[PDB]
């Protein structure tokens, strides 16, 4: 990578909007990835930094960038209950049916943590409700196992 | 500061379906990757 | 949480139906013992 690529990964994670702003002006690599394959957008999505997610996507960040285990920023945002970021990523063309190495989708992760608003947004953008993981489990199979009767009704 | 760590989930249903005990799984992972202190031996008159 | 304890897989039946711990037991967050109950001027209380 590069020196500024490291500072952007740190700034994006930390939630330092002003530092990200200056780094985007100076031309810090938006596609800079750490050893596990996490871009600044991965980190911003994980820690729930909405403005940085939007600024990175404006500066040509790969919305469908995946780590060394095949997980995308939408996977992270959907799993940790960041509703606004999930909407932004999906508007900027995030693959709603993105499968990691385990066959897990953003819908599976949202269903597992009982993020009802996010599950509805994924279904609104055409989330495959019948999509199975490596163990042949759907988002509905997770809801009945978790005992989330509200979520199970949405997924029908 | 927080660092990236490799989270692995054992599927309890799949383990029970294949007839694989969780003790054997967690021992295999723990012993191999982490290392396991089994017992003591005597090297030139010193317990080690 | 009680939710995580509830979905502990005890066994999978021959047809593939799962027996969870919440199917054979009620799971709540309650006292180690239910022997000691205190009141201050008639109202609910604890203390040291």
């Amino acid at each position: 990578g590069s020196d500024l690529g490291k500072k952007l990964l740190e700034a994006a994670r930390a939630g330092r909007d002003d530092e990200v702003r200056i780094l985007m002006a100076n031309g810090a690599d938006v596609n800079a990835a750490d050893v596990v394959g996490w871009t600044p957008l991965h980190l911003a999505a994980y820690w729930g930094h909405l403005e940085i997610v939007e600024v990175l996507l404006k500066n040509g960040a790969d919305v469908n960038a995946y780590d060394t285990l095949g997980s995308t920023p939408l996977h992270l945002a959907a799993h940790f209950g960041h509703l606004e970021i999930v909407e932004v990523l999906l508007k900027n063309g995030a693959d709603v049916n993105a499968k990691d190495d385990n066959g897990i989708t953003p819908l599976h992760l949202a269903a597992n943590r009982g993020h009802l608003e996010i599950v509805e947004v994924l279904l609104k953008y055409g989330a495959d409700v019948n999509a199975q993981d490596k163990f042949g489990k759907t988002a509905f199979d997770i809801s009945i196992n978790n005992g989330n009767e509200d979520l199970a009704e949405i997924l029908q | 500061e927080d660092t990236p760590q490799f989270k692995i989930d054992i599927d309890q249903e799949k383990a029970q379906a294949l007839g694989v005990s969780i003790n054997d799984i967690n021992t295999t992972l723990g012993a191999a990757w982490g290392g396991s202190y089994v017992n003591d031996f005597i090297d030139r008159g010193r317990v080690k | 949480s009680t939710e995580e304890f509830g979905k502990i897989l005890l066994k999978v039946n021959q047809d593939g139906s799962r027996v969870l711990l919440r199917d054979v037991a009620k799971i709540e967050l309650g006292g180690e013992n239910y022997d000691i109950i205190a009141e201050f001027n008639g109202q609910p209380a604890s203390g040291l």
